[PDB]
RNA sequence: GGAAGUCGGCAAAAUAGAUGCGUAAGUUCGCAAGAAGCAUUGGCUCUGAGGGCAAA
RNA sequence: GAUCUGGUUGAUUCUGCCAGUAGUCAUAUGCUUGUUUCAAGGACUUAGCCAUGCAUGCCUCAGAAUCACUGCAUGCAGGAAUCUGCGCAUGGCUCAUUAAAUCAGACGUAAUCUGCCGCAAAAAUCUUGCGGCCGCAAAAUUGGAUAACUUGGCGAAACGCCAAGCUAAUACAUGAACCAACCGGGUGUUCUCCACGUGAGACGCCCAGCGAAUGAAUGACAGUAAAACCAAUGCCUUGCAGUAACACCCAGCAGUGUUGACUCAAUUCAUUCCGUGCGAAAGCCGGCUUGUUCCGGCGUCUUUUGACGAACAACUGCCCUAUCAGCUGGUGAUGGCCGUGUAGUGGACUGCCAUGGCGUUGACGGGAGCGGGGGAUUAGGGUUCGAUUCCGGAGAGGGAGCCUGAGAAAUAGCUACCACUUCUACGGAGGGCAGCAGGCGCGCAAAUUGCCCAAUGUCAAAACAAAACGAUGAGGCAGCGAAAAGAAAUAGAGUUGUUUGUCAUUUCAAUGGGGGAUAUUUAAACCCAUCCAAUAUCGAGUAACAAUUGGAGGACAAGUCUGGUGCCAGCACCCGCGGUAAUUCCAGCUCCAAAAGCGUAUAUUAAUGCUGUUGCUGUUAAAGGGUUCGUAGUUGAACUGUGGGCUGUGCAGGAGGCCCUUGCAGCCCGUGAACAAAGAAACAAGAAACACGGGAGUGGGUCGCAUGUCAUGCAUGCCAGGGGGCGUCCGUGAUUUUUACUGUGACUAAAGAAGCGUGACUAAAGCAGUCAUUUGACUUGAAUUAGAAAG
RNA sequence: AGUGUGGAGAUCGAAGAUGAUUAGAAACCAUUGUAGUCCACACUGCAAACGAUGACACCCAUGAAUUGGGGAU
């Protein structure tokens, strides 16, 4: 994903942009998801950047991934 | 907990018919899987037919006079299932439960010194207390001192009456194995390779006696001899060959014909 | 009763949940132990699965670990000094998970005059480093010569008082287990009590 | 409650319920094979529309497909056993060409008074009806029995019937009591 | 009991400080507004927060 | 079967709707109805109210009988009752609630709990009996209570109750030494020895079982070659080749758990466990050969992990609405820290911090809905339905709370309140049909207070049988039932007269409906099927055993018919008809259409290219915004380029040569560099350079003799090196490459939909059956498919 | 067109007035006349605001003209 925002102590916002196809009328729709992720402070991530999460055990109300790789 | 199965909720394998009742025997926990399992009730009256009802199954099972595994089995929700022994002394039955081509269970006969031996698939190795290694096995079966060389997906050819380990097989490339699952059950070919994705399934390439290359889960392969000229059991009647449809179709309709 | 599902949580667009089924006793949370320091009361807990837990009302005395020398005696507690969550739960004397106490450090010395023949109470029942085997002694040599004490312990054992953390959960186990402070912890939390005399 | 046995429909009314082409036509086939509705004509018009249907399907595929190739020999030979196509027309193309008298003529009633036992259809079905005609031994009482091309040879009179090699009927019996009765 | 008194609620009763929440029609958008309403308040023993100055 | 027709004008050509037309397991309703097969059936409205009855119990050779119970016999065998153990958290019903919920496919739990079932594990424990803590001895001959029952009974009653007196259990409690092992830790101011203390060996003492808690150590290595110095310690003999380790009783009694990854499995050390754990149930029954070790079948405590499950999490997806634009954050909203709680993760919760989290890619609010599998309709694309059989979820009048239990926030369990209710002797006591049947209401709208456990299953202490038959309205079978679906009667052949055909005659045969049975079916019946003599079995002529429902101007098949009525009555979906010659109303006749069925109403699909992605229209028919700027959004120019040579072959084409069709073989497959071995160039991270026997079924391909012999050393080598190539694991190395699409493959319950085979008499069906007719073949068959998207 | 505040107010002229026409005529015609019409500033954003024809881009046959800029004689 996408770092979306960063605001927060140690968890970050990504987005997962994506088409989505509607059969009827044979086209695309561009669509995307949220995800708060953990982000160790040992990557150091900005807005923009993208990011590899694995998935782990709920840490938060909303955080189900960890920052595993910043490219 | 779930109690009851519902005949069309049960496996299409048990050959139940939907309109003769409203349920199927549900399998109790046990050595096999509810879905991939035969119960004895099914064996007892719906495949040797030496009961017409499940009242009359229960008067057979209940005597013990069906034996799994070396062991009479009075019930008749016991969940039997693949490389099963089943041996009827009064009656001279002995036969494995294996699967044919078409992925269905099928009863093969065996000979004495063949019904003392079942091939297991080791499916998890942990230590107990007392650093004591122990095999879990597909059937249920936990072994309290494998072989050294033992490792997770191997085979264990097993003695049931002697209840002890005779001989292992290890999951290499080249090995004969039999398909326990999925749209290529029943299926005997050998290993080509293994390709291994951590943290997910691991695919196994296999090839067929024919030379027809098919693939599925590494889980669903069972590995029965080193390779596929010497087996180290008997298999069913078609040797785990898949047929072209057309042409079995065709066979099957001049056979007929010649019949009559 | 008590819940612990999500479904009284707003959603994270603020909108509300609309429940449309009754509390589960799988979601079921209790009320909390609040173990404070006294004498021993307990009261088990029959959990889910027919497992117990022992939720300790009072407590008085727990194991407590010396890390550094790898060793642990049973050791009344004196006082509860310290509390990261709120001075409130150490004006009560609660003991939970994590909380700084002083136990007494009688059987911590003991243990050092037995096993190290170095007696801490120098310049002013009570073992004697002078009854000891030479073959003793000999070991005492051994141990002392790969072995440096720190002076911060060192001097809490001679006042009789040791801090320590609590690393048990005493609303779950009923125990009151802990390791003594040591090293840049002890220096931590020395800080926060130095703090407000 | 809980039962799963299936049932379905083998017939469709016609779209237009008043066409004079449509009507004569039809009437044209009651007449000429004995049948008691329009709903025997819709019945093999909506077997035929299956027909065509798969064989339209099947030939928009490739040969080579596997689908087309056992579905393809499956339908004709289904044909050939049934006589709907004869032995030479042996291509999935010519099976698009079924008519209705085709199926028709294959009737148990319409095969009765081709092969000579009755004087005519209604004759031959009312013969049927009345357990008179065998097929290969067993007493067939349906006329829309589609008769096989091997099972043709086979149709005769019921070893069972007066006019087989059974007991004598109706008429004859009760006239024999009638006639031991009265004297 | 509660305006039945009386021309008439005259007279009297009633409301009451501070703090938090909350507040309708209408409106020249400023108000209406302390609209209306709800809640808290003592004593004691504690805890936290809000500063100055000086010193390498 | 990719289809249209009537109505705008005097006529025409359009746009456009209205009306016609067909289907619907789609409901109701009206008329009609002989036979048979297969089936929906109080969901819609009132998750409205309910009289009565039933719906969940379980005993074997194998827990407990002194019924003052029965049979026999002088103890034997049944055995009411009642304790004990298991179940009642499943089934059945219903669809009210419900949109980051539920659900579907696909994944996780290393974040957990898990009775019954499968395979396994088990060496803790100071007990008992005779004599005086001590001695002798060893098949452990353990202890208190409470039911049924007896007595007295209370109470109008209550699936309501006291008190006393007996006696059991596999109920409850207690408790087993020696036999009987291996291993380790701490010590004695104890002995026997060596040297003048990393000394050795004994004995003595305290601990050393499974599981649990805290702390400590393990749970590997895999990025370099040689020399000396000292201290101790191994060998060699009196200085380091050889040398797994280890101060004997064990000279190999783990130097080696697992995953993709673990603080996990497991082991060692220290301390702890106070009931909130741990019997060989101090248990039961058999067999013989009758056994201080006879041999089996059961039952049970604890530990462990497969299985059946439970609970949590969420990758993508799901109607209408902006005359709903902001939502969330006192009092949790988003995240962080230490805790608490949970079976476990978590703002799930306390305290303290930081301002975040969501929204025009439609948040928030509102409206309609249980979600799927699937149904209807059908060129294709779509539209629409899904209360309802199977799967998942939720509920038991409304709410909440809770005990028991492995599992319930259970409701034919409990507690309370609210709303309804029943009995009463007025003190009190009760009730929950959205289980089956059935009532009352509600409505357009939906059956019997039936029979049975024979089948299908569930529970259980339980095979069947024998004085001896478990329960089961789950389920099955019948009754009612024109929802719907399949098959099919109501007549067939003549003869005479009136090319034919109709009519008037007159004959012949056949057959069911129905009536019955030596019987068959069925748990018993009932339906089907079989038969009307097998010596011996009833029956069609107006075959009265009598077919209906809508129509006859047009759409739309069928009358210039006859009377009646006279803009009245009425018909008429639309156009219209009827005002004295009605093709239309009311009737007769005749005819048309479908037919055991046929009208009507409403909804929905096609008709409809009148919702248009495929595929609409916008000058004048309805419809381009008055103009321009402009953000989201949609869309967006070209280029890095597709190779030669040779041979054969083909009207290739414009003598020989050049270019092309196809196929075969070569290419460092541009140029350069070497004689494609090495190096150079192109490459290659699905590579390259390193380095690990705990890497490779003993270190992958390429019968005596040497170690040694206090060893089950009962072992090891019996080609070695050098150089090349291949597996396994780790490390180092890059001014490093994905997604859509497309081709294959994997994973993916049935029912349903396609579809193969199969004369259930055909068919709707079903997954069966077929053939010799035999003491059984076919090693019978039950093919294969498609099924949104996402992964 | 209309509104607000200041200007301006010649002409024309909603409202209104008068005179005709007419069965009636508080219409058309005639003589007038307020608000307006004009300007500044600020509002309003209702036109047959029309080509009743959205914007950008491509292709497209013929004759005579026309406006602006270039090239040639
Ligand atoms: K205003
Ligand atoms: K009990
Ligand atoms: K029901
Ligand atoms: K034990
Ligand atoms: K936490
Ligand atoms: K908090
Ligand atoms: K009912
Ligand atoms: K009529
Ligand atoms: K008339
Ligand atoms: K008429
Ligand atoms: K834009
Ligand atoms: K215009
Ligand atoms: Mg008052
Ligand atoms: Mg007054
Ligand atoms: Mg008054
Ligand atoms: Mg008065
Ligand atoms: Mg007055
Ligand atoms: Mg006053
Ligand atoms: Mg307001
Ligand atoms: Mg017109
Ligand atoms: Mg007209
Ligand atoms: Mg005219
Ligand atoms: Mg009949
Ligand atoms: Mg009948
Ligand atoms: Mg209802
Ligand atoms: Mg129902
Ligand atoms: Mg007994
Ligand atoms: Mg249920
Ligand atoms: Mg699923
Ligand atoms: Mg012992
Ligand atoms: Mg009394
Ligand atoms: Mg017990
Ligand atoms: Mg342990
Ligand atoms: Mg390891
Ligand atoms: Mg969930
Ligand atoms: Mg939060
Ligand atoms: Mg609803
Ligand atoms: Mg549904
Ligand atoms: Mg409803
Ligand atoms: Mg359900
Ligand atoms: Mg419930
Ligand atoms: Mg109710
Ligand atoms: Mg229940
Ligand atoms: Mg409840
Ligand atoms: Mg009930
Ligand atoms: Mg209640
Ligand atoms: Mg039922
Ligand atoms: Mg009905
Ligand atoms: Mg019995
Ligand atoms: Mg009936
Ligand atoms: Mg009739
Ligand atoms: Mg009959
Ligand atoms: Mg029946
Ligand atoms: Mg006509
Ligand atoms: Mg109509
Ligand atoms: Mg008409
Ligand atoms: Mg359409
Ligand atoms: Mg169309
Ligand atoms: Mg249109
Ligand atoms: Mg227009
Ligand atoms: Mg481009
Ligand atoms: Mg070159
Ligand atoms: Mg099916
Ligand atoms: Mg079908
Ligand atoms: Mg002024
Ligand atoms: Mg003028
Ligand atoms: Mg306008
Ligand atoms: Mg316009
Ligand atoms: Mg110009
Ligand atoms: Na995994
Ligand atoms: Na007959
Ligand atoms: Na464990
Ligand atoms: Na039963």
């Amino acid at each position: 994903g996408v770092v979306h925002s960063t605001k927060m102590h140690r968890t970050i916002i990504i987005r997962r942009n994506y088409l989505h196809f509607i059969k009827k009328y044979q086209r695309y729709q561009k669509r995307h998801k949220s995800l708060a992720v953990h982000c160790s402070p040992a990557f150091d991530p900005k807005q923009g950047d993208e990011v590899v999460i694995g998935q782990c055990r709920p840490l938060s109300k909303t955080i189900r991934y960890n920052v595993l790789e910043v490219v | 907990a779930k109690k009851h199965l519902k005949r069309l909720y049960a496996p299409k394998d048990w050959m139940l018919s939907k309109l003769t009742g409203v349920f199927a025997p549900r399998p109790r926990p046990g050595p096999h899987k509810l879905r991939e399992c035969l119960p004895l009730l099914v064996i007892i009256r719906n495949r040797l037919k030496y009961a017409l009802n499940a009242r009359e199954g229960e008067m057979i099972l209940r005597q013990g006079l069906v034996h799994v595994d070396n062991h009479p089995r009075r019930d008749g929700k016991y969940p039997a299932g693949f490389m099963d022994v089943v041996e009827i002394p009064k009656t001279g039955d002995r036969f494995r439960l294996m699967y044919d081509v078409k992925g269905r269970f099928a009863l093969v006969n065996l000979s004495e010194a063949e019904a003392q031996i079942k091939l297991m698939k080791v499916v998890n190795l942990y230590t107990a207390t007392g650093r004591v290694p122990v095999a879990v096995t597909h059937d249920g079966h936990r072994i309290r001192y494998p072989d050294p060389h033992t490792s997770i997906g191997d085979t264990i050819v097993y003695n049931v009456k002697e209840k002890k380990c005779v001989d292992l097989i290890k999951n290499r490339q080249g090995k004969a194995v039999i398909v326990t699952g999925g749209a290529n059950r029943g299926r005997i070919g050998e290993i080509v390779k293994v390709e291994c994705h951590p943290g997910a399934f691991n695919i196994a390439h296999l090839k067929d006696a024919s030379g027809a290359e098919f693939a599925t889960r590494a889980a669903n392969i069972f590995v029965i001899g080193k390779d596929l000229n010497n087996l180290q059991v008997t298999v069913p009647k078609q040797q785990g060959l898949r047929m072209n449809v057309i042409q079995e179709r065709e066979e099957r309709l001049i056979a007929a014909e010649a019949r009559k | 009763g008590i819940v612990r599902s999500r479904l009284h949580k707003r959603k994270i667009t603020g909108g509300k949940t609309k429940i449309h089924r009754k509390r589960m006793k799988a979601e079921l949370g209790r009320l909390p132990a609040n173990t404070r320091l006294g004498a021993r009361r307990v009261s088990p807990v029959r959990a889910r699965g027919g497992n117990f837990k022992i939720r300790a009302l009072r407590l008085d005395t727990g194991n407590f670990a010396w890390a550094s020398e790898a060793i642990a005696h049973r050791v009344r507690l004196l006082d509860v000094v310290y509390n990261a969550t709120s001075n409130e739960l150490v004006r009560t004397k609660t003991l939970v998970k994590n909380c700084i106490v002083a136990v007494d450090a009688a059987p911590f010395k003991r243990w050092y005059a037995k096993h190290y023949g170095i007696d801490l109470d120098a310049d002013k029942d009570k073992y004697d480093v002078n009854k000891a085997s030479p073959k003793l002694q000999r070991e005492w040599t051994r141990r002392r010569r790969n072995h440096r004490v720190e002076k911060a312990i060192a001097d809490q054992l001679r006042e009789g008082r040791v801090l320590a953390r609590i690393t048990s959960r005493p609303g779950q186990s009923g125990r009151a287990d802990g390791i003594l402070l040591e090293g840049a912890e002890l220096q931590f939390y020395l800080k926060r009590l130095e703090k407000k005399k | 409650m809980r039962n799963y046995n299936n049932f379905n429909r083998v017939w469709k009314a016609p779209r237009r319920p008043f066409e004079k082409e449509r009507l004569d036509r039809e009437m044209k086939l009651c007449g000429q094979y004995g049948l008691r509705c329009k709903r025997e004509i819709w019945r093999v018009n909506m077997t035929l529309s299956k027909m065509r249907r798969t064989a339209r399907l099947l030939l928009t595929l490739p040969e080579n497909h596997p689908r087309r190739l056992l579905e393809g020999s499956a339908i004709m030979r289904r044909c050939h056993e049934y006589g709907f196509l004869d032995e030479e027309k042996d291509k999935l193309d010519y099976v698009l060409s079924l008519t209705v008298p085709d199926i028709l003529e294959r009737r148990l009633q319409t095969i009765v008074f081709k092969a000579g036992l009755a004087k005519s259809v209604h004759h031959a079905r009312v013969l049927i009806q009345q357990r008179h005609i065998a097929v290969a031994k067993q007493i067939v009482t349906i006329p829309s029995f589609i008769v096989r091309v091997s099972s043709e040879r086979h149709i005769a009179f019921a070893d069972a019937s007066p006019f087989g090699n059974g007991r004598t009927g109706r008429v004859k019996r009760v006239r024999a009591k009638a006639a031991k009765r009265h004297a």
